[PDB]
C-alpha cells in the first residue's frame, strides 16, 4: 500500500483562501490508519480555519473529550501550489514528519474534499478527507468521497463517517 | 616432545577458574556476546604475551622465569618487587580464591536459592587449604600421586560441560547464543566496567608466564616452542569459549549471576545425576590447583632465598621428609589472612590488577632490551607489533581498572611501594641494623633448627 | 621435650582441623534452608498484553493476523509474557447459527496465519492467549437467543483451538452469561486438564467485592479480570483498603491486578495518576493485566476522531495523517521510546524487574500503615532482595511517616535503602534515603529496594 503519486491528485483552481475559512466538520476519512467501515466509526470533530494577512491558516481541532470541550491548534504555511499547505513550524531536524496538505475540490459553500500526506523517515502516509458545512451531506457527496478514495488504491472498508455528535463541535457540553 | 609440549601447555594453563570466572565476566560483561568477545580477546592477548615471554627466556636462559628476566633488566629493586608480590600477593590470594571456590561449589547444592551462611563458606576453605598444605609437607610422594586423580576430576568436568553444551545447543535453541537478546541485556555497556571484566576472565589463563620456560624440554626448543605457545593456547580459549556458551545455553543469562556455582546449576538444569557428577568434580579440580600452586609457592621460595633477597629460614628442605615446611607455612598464613576478604571475585580482581601490572612490565623489559644492548643472540624473534599491541592493551586494563575501581587495585599499589623500601634496606644500610634484626635472624633460625 | 613436642604438635593440628571441620558441620546445620520455590507458571512472571482491536494495534500496519508479526519485537521489548488476541473468530452480528467460533474471520487472516504467528510467538517467548467470547461484534457479547447452544459452541471452540496450540483462552461479559460459575468451572477444568500450563481468563464488569468471591466461589485457580480498582477513589486509604481486602478475602491466592476489562487505564485515570497506577500494577502480587496502549498512555479523548473503546495506536506522528500536528510528538511510541523519561520508558523498566526479580515475581505482600493518603508495603521473598514501595495518592506533599513494627521482622525495614526508581524526576536513583523522614512529592511514587537482613 505505497503512497499514491502526487501528480494524480488533483488540485483546486482559483483557489480563494478567503471563502475556504471557517469551521469544517469531518463527514468522512479515508486512510489506511485503522479505522474499518465495520467497526466504530468515532466521534465527528471540526477543523476550524482561520486566515491570517500573511495568508498562512490557523488551524483548531474542536472535539469532545471524556468531559472537557477540546481544543488543539497549529498553523499552515502556504505551499507551492496555491492550494496546497505544509505544517508550520518548521526546523531543520529531519525527525519532524513534513506535511503535504492539499485541497482536491472545494465548492466553499457546503463540501469540500481535501487530500493529506505525511511522509516521514520510515513511514510514507496519507489521507483523504470530505469537510462539510453540516453534520450530514446529501448521499451523492459521499458516493463521490468514496469514488475518489476507491481511485487512490483504498478499500471500500479503509472510508469511514464519524458520527455526528452535538455537543462540543456545535453548541457547549 | 612435539606434541607432549602441547599438553604440558594446556595442562598448565586449564584450571579451575573456568569454573569460577563465567560469573565475573558476563556480570561486568553485561551481555553473553560481549563475554564471550571478552573470552576471545583475553585468550589473543595470552598467546601474545607468552610469546614475548618466551622470547624473553630464549634471550635469557636462567631459572625463575619473570623474576630473573626482570632482575637482569631494570637492574635491582625490580625484581625484588616480583618477588616481594609473588610471595605476599599472587600465590596466598590464588590458594584463597581457589579455596573460596571449593566452599561454594560443596555448598552450592545445599543452599540452591539463597547465600549459605558466610562463617561456612571460610571454614571450608579454610578446612580444604589446611588438609592441601599438610599433605604437601608431609611429602612430595602424595602430592604428585593426588595429582592424577584431581586432573581427572577436573577433566571429567570440563568434558561433561562441554558434551552436555554441544547436545542442548541441537535441540535448546541456543535462545542467547543467537543476536536476539544476545547485545546490551543487562546495562550498556562501560569501559570501566570492561576493563574489571578482563581482569577476571585473565584468571582463567594462568600458569603461562613463568611454567612455559621452566618445563619446555623440546627436541628443538627454537623451533617448537612459538608452534607449541601458538597451537596450545588457542585450543585452551576454544576450550573456554565452548564452556561459556554450554552455560549460557543450559541457563538463562540472568539464572547465571545468581548462583555463585555455575557448574551447579548447569548441572541441575541438565544432568538428571547431578550431585553425583559436577560439585564433586569440580571439588577435585579446585582441590588440584590448590595444591598445584602450593608447590610451585614453594619453588618460588627456593629461589628467592637462594638468590640472597630471602632470608636462609626459608627454603629449608626438611631432611627426614624432603619438604620445604618453612616455606609452606608462610603461604598457609598468608593465604588463611586473605580468606577473610569474604568476596570470591573482588580477590579476583585484586589478583589479576596485579598480574597485569607485572606482565607489562616485564613486556616492557623486552623492549628495553631491544632498544637498549641490542645484538643478543636471540634464537627466535619476535615481531616488534606484537609486543607493543600488548602494552597498549596493558595500559588501557590498568587506567581504566583504577578508574573503576581504585580501591583493591589501589591496596595492591601500596603493598608495592611498601615493598620498595625493604629493597634498599637490604641493599643499602647508612647504619647497619645490628640491635634487632640480626638478632631475630638468628633466634628464628634457631627455633627452625630447634622444632623443624 | 624434643621430640614429644613434635609428636604433640602435629596431632594436636589434627585436632583442631577436626574441630574446624566439627564446627563447619554444625554450622551448615544450623543455617537455615532455603525455601522452596513455588509452581510458577508461565503467566506468573511478566504481565499480559491485551490486543483487542488488531486493526486498531496495527494503526497503518497491514491489520491481519500475518501483518501482526511485524509488532511482536516490540511486544517482546516491553518483555510481556502473553497477548489476548481478540476474538478473530467469525461472527455475525446477533445471529448464533452464522456464528462459528472454529472459523477465523477472513478479514483477520487465515489459519495458516494464525498458525505462523503461534511459531513466530513461541519462538520470542510470547504465548497467545484467543479470548472467545462469541458475540463479539454484538451489544451482548452472548446471545440472548439461546444459551446452550452458545456454551456447547464456547466448549468445542476451546477444543480445537487447544489442539491448535493457543496457551489459554479468555472470555469477557460474564455478567451477561446465564449459570455464569458452572460454564466457568467445566471450561477451565477442561483447559487445565488438557495441560496445566493453560489459563482461562474471565472478564466481568462488576464492581463489587461479594459477586467476584462468589464468582470465584467453585474455582479458586481462575484468573478474573473486574472492574474492582476502577473506582478512582483518588485517596490512598480507600485504594489500599480494595487491595488489602481484595486479598485477603481471596485467601491471599494468586489474582489478576488489572485495573479493568477491555479497557485502557486513561479512562477510568486522569494523566496524572498513570504512572502511579503503573507503578502499583507492576509491584503488586498477581499478574498485571494491561490493554494495548497502556504503555504509552493512550488516551481515545487525546486527539479528535479517534473511537473510545478502540483507539488507534499511535506509532510515530503519522499514525493519523488527517490531523496534521494534532498528534504530538512526546505520545507516540516512537516519540516516548527516546525519552529517559516517559510513560513507555517507566513501563519498561517495571516490566522488567517484574520479570526478573524473585522478590516481585513470587514473594510475600505485607501493606503497613502511613500517614492517612499514602499506600506503602513491602514485597519480599526467603532471604532474597526485599522492595518497598511508597505511592501518594494525595494530590498535597506528604510526608511519608513511615512505622511498621507489625510486619515480621524477617522483612524488617532498614534505616535507609536505595532508591530504584521515582515516578516523578527530582531524586537521583540508587541513593539511600531516610526512611524514617522521607518526604513524598504529590502524585509521587517511589520504589526502594534493600537486601536481606543477616
Ligand atoms: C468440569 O466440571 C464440570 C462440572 O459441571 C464437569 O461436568 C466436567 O466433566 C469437568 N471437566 C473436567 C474435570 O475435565
Ligand atoms: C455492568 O453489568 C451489569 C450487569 O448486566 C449491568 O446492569 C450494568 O449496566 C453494567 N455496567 C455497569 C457500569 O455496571
Ligand atoms: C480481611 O480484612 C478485613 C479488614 O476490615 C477484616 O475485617 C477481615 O476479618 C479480614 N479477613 C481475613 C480472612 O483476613
Ligand atoms: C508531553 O506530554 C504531555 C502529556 O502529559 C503534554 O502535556 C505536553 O504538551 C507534551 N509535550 C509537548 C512539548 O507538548
Amino acid at each position: 500500500i505505497p503512497a499514491p503519486p502526487l501528480s494524480k491528485v488533483p488540485l483546486q483552481q482559483n483557489f480563494q483562501d478567503n471563502q475556504f475559512h471557517g469551521k469544517w466538520y469531518v463527514v468522512g476519512r479515508a486512510g489506511n490508519t485503522g479505522l474499518r467501515e465495520d467497526k466504530d466509526p468515532g466521534k465527528m470533530f471540526a477543523t476550524i480555519y482561520e486566515l491570517k494577512e500573511d495568508k498562512s491558516y490557523n488551524v483548531t481541532y474542536v472535539w469532545s473529550g471524556q468531559k472537557k470541550c477540546m481544543y488543539s491548534i497549529v498553523t499552515f504555511v502556504p505551499g507551492s501550489q496555491p492550494g496546497e499547505f505544509t505544517l508550520g513550524n518548521i526546523k531543520s531536524a529531519p525527525g519532524r514528519t513534513s506535511w503535504l496538505v492539499r485541497v482536491v475540490s472545494t465548492n466553499y459553500n457546503q463540501h469540500a474534499m481535501v487530500f493529506f500526506k505525511s511522509v516521514t523517515q520510515n513511514r510514507e502516509g496519507f489521507a483523504i478527507t470530505l469537510y462539510g458545512r453540516t453534520k450530514e451531506l446529501t448521499s451523492e457527496l459521499k458516493e463521490n468521497f468514496i469514488r475518489f478514495s476507491k481511485s487512490l488504491g483504498l478499500p471500500e472498508n479503509h472510508i469511514v463517517f464519524p458520527v455526528p455528535i452535538d455537543q462540543c463541535i456545535d453548541g457547549s457540553a | 616432545g612435539l606434541v607432549s609440549a602441547c599438553g604440558i601447555i594446556v595442562g598448565n594453563i586449564i584450571g579451575s577458574g573456568i569454573f569460577v570466572s563465567p560469573k565475573g565476566v558476563l556480570e561486568n560483561a553485561g551481555s553473553v556476546g560481549l563475554a564471550l568477545i571478552v573470552w576471545i580477546v583475553t585468550g589473543f592477548i595470552t598467546v601474545v604475551g607468552a610469546l614475548c615471554y618466551a622470547e624473553l627466556g630464549v634471550t635469557i636462559p636462567k631459572s625463575g622465569g619473570d623474576y630473573s628476566y626482570v632482575k637482569d633488566i631494570f637492574g635491582g629493586l625490580a625484581g625484588f618487587l616480583r618477588l616481594w608480590i609473588a610471595v605476599l600477593v599472587i600465590y596466598p590470594t590464588n590458594q584463597a580464591v581457589i579455596a573460596l571456590t571449593f566452599s561454594n561449589y560443596v555448598l552450592q547444592p545445599l543452599f540452591p536459592t539463597c547465600f549459605p551462611p558466610e562463617s561456612g563458606l571460610r571454614l571450608l576453605a579454610a578446612i580444604c587449604l589446611l588438609l592441601l598444605t599438610w599433605v604437601n609437607c608431609s611429602s612430595v610422594r602424595w602430592a604428585t600421586r593426588v595429582q592424577d586423580i584431581f586432573t581427572a576430576g577436573k577433566l571429567l568436568a570440563l568434558a561433561l560441560i562441554i558434551i552436555m553444551g554441544i547436545v542442548q545447543i541441537c535441540k535448546g535453541e541456543y535462545f542467547w547464543l543467537e543476536p536476539k537478546n544476545a547485545f546490551e541485556n543487562f546495562q550498556e555497556p562501560d569501559i570501566g566496567l570492561v576493563a574489571l571484566a578482563f581482569l577476571q576472565g585473565s584468571f582463567a589463563y594462568g600458569g603461562w608466564n613463568f611454567l612455559n620456560y621452566v618445563t619446555e624440554e623440546l627436541v628443538d626448543p627454537y623451533k617448537n616452542l612459538p608452534r607449541a605457545i601458538f597451537i596450545s593456547i588457542p585450543l585452551v580459549t576454544f576450550v573456554y569459549v565452548f564452556a561459556n556458551v554450554a552455560y549460557v545455553t543450559a541457563m538463562s543469562p540472568q539464572e547465571l549471576l545468581a548462583s555463585n556455582a555455575v557448574a551447579v546449576t548447569f548441572g541441575e538444569k541438565l544432568l538428571g545425576v547431578m550431585a553425583w557428577i559436577m560439585p564433586i568434580s569440580v571439588a577435585l579440580s579446585t582441590f588440584g590447583g590448590v595444591n598445584g600452586s602450593l608447590f610451585t609457592s614453594s619453588r618460588l621460595f627456593f629461589a628467592g632465598a637462594r638468590e640472597g633477597h630471602l632470608p636462609s629460614v626459608l627454603a629449608m628442605i626438611h631432611v627426614k621428609r624432603c619438604t620445604p615446611i618453612p616455606a609452606l607455612l608462610f603461604t598457609c598464613i598468608s593465604t588463611l589472612l586473605m580468606l577473610v576478604t569474604s568476596d570470591m571475585y573482588t580477590l579476583i580482581n585484586y589478583v589479576g590488577f596485579i598480574n597485569y601490572l607485572f606482565y607489562g612490565v616485564t613486556v616492557a623489559g623486552q623492549i628495553v632490551l631491544r632498544w637498549k644492548k641490542p645484538d643478543i643472540p636471540r634464537p627466535i624473534k619476535i615481531n616488534l607489533l606484537f609486543p607493543i599491541i600488548y602494552l597498549l592493551f596493558w595500559a588501557f586494563l590498568l587506567v581504566f581498572s583504577l578508574w573503576s575501581e581504585p580501591v583493591v587495585c589501589g591496596i595492591g599499589l601500596a603493598i608495592m611501594l611498601t615493598g620498595v623500601p625493604v629493597y634498599f634496606l637490604g641493599v643499602y644500610w647508612q647504619h647497619k641494623p645490628k640491635c634487632f634484626s640480626d638478632f631475630i635472624e638468628l633466634l628464628t633460625l634457631v627455633s627452625q633448627k630447634m622444632c623443624v | 621435650g624434643w621430640v614429644r613436642t613434635r609428636w604433640a604438635l602435629l596431632l594436636l593440628f589434627w585436632l583442631g582441623w577436626l574441630g574446624m571441620l566439627a564446627g563447619a558441620v554444625v554450622i551448615i546445620v544450623r543455617a537455615p534452608r532455603c525455601r522452596e520455590l513455588p509452581a510458577q507458571k508461565w503467566w506468573h512472571t511478566g504481565a499480559l498484553y491485551r490486543i483487542g482491536d488488531l486493526q486498531a494495534f496495527q494503526g497503518h500496519g497491514a491489520g491481519n493476523l500475518a501483518g501482526l508479526k511485524g509488532r511482536l519485537d516490540y511486544l517482546s521489548s516491553l518483555k510481556v509474557k502473553g497477548l489476548v488476541l481478540g476474538p478473530i473468530h467469525k461472527n455475525q452480528k446477533d445471529d448464533v447459527a452464522q456464528t462459528d467460533l472454529l472459523q477465523i474471520d477472513p478479514n483477520f487472516g487465515s489459519k495458516e496465519d494464525f498458525d505462523s504467528l503461534l511459531q513466530s510467538a513461541k519462538k520470542k517467548s510470547i504465548r497467545v492467549i484467543l479470548d472467545l467470547t462469541p458475540n463479539y461484534r454484538g451489544e451482548n457479547s452472548w446471545f440472548s437467543t439461546q444459551v446452550d447452544t452458545v456454551a456447547t459452541k464456547v466448549k468445542d471452540a476451546l477444543e480445537f483451538w487447544l489442539q491448535a496450540g493457543v496457551d489459554g483462552f479468555q472470555v469477557r461479559d460474564i455478567e451477561n452469561l446465564k449459570d455464569a460459575s458452572s460454564f466457568l468451572a467445566e471450561w477451565q477444568n477442561i483447559t487445565k486438564g488438557f495441560s496445566e500450563d493453560r489459563l482461562l481468563i474471565a472478564g466481568t464488569n462488576s464492581s463489587d467485592l461479594q459477586q467476584i468471591l462468589s464468582l470465584l466461589e467453585s474455582n479458586k485457580d481462575l484468573l478474573l479480570t473486574s472492574s474492582y480498582l476502577s473506582d478512582s477513589g483518588s485517596t490512598g486509604e480507600h485504594t489500599k483498603s480494595l487491595v488489602t481486602q481484595y486479598l485477603n478475602a481471596t485467601g491471599n491466592r494468586w489474582c489478576s491486578w488489572s485495573l479493568s476489562q477491555a479497557r485502557l487505564l486513561t479512562s477510568f485515570l486522569p494523566a496524572q495518576l498513570l504512572r502511579l497506577y503503573q507503578l502499583m500494577l507492576f509491584t503488586l502480587p498477581g499478574t498485571p493485566v494491561f490493554s494495548y496502549g497502556d504503555e504509552i498512555g493512550l488516551d481515545a479523548a487525546a486527539l479528535p476522531g479517534q473511537p473510545m473503546e478502540a483507539p488507534v495506536m499511535l506509532w510515530d506522528e503519522s499514525s493519523f495523517p488527517d490531523i496534521p500536528g494534532a498528534v504530538s510528538a512526546n505520545m507516540t511510541v516512537k516519540g516516548q521510546s527516546e525519552d529517559p523519561g516517559s510513560l513507555l520508558s517507566l513501563f519498561r523498566r517495571l516490566s522488567d524487574q517484574r520479570s526478573k526479580e524473585r522478590s516481585l515475581l513470587h514473594g510475600d505482600f505485607h501493606a503497613f500503615s502511613a500517614g492517612p493518603g499514602l499506600f506503602s508495603y513491602i514485597r519480599h521473598w526467603d532471604q532474597n532482595e526485599r522492595f518497598l514501595v511508597v505511592l501518594n495518592f494525595g494530590d498535597v506533599g506528604l510526608s511519608a511517616g513511615l512505622q511498621a513494627s507489625d510486619l515480621p521482622a524477617s522483612a524488617s525495614l532498614p534505616a535507609k535503602a536505595d532508591l530504584l526508581l521515582s515516578t516523578q524526576p527530582g531524586r537521583e536513583e540508587g541513593s539511600p534515603l531516610e526512611l524514617e523522614r522521607l518526604k513524598l512529592e504529590p502524585h509521587e511514587g517511589l520504589l526502594l529496594r534493600f537486601p536481606y537482613a543477616a
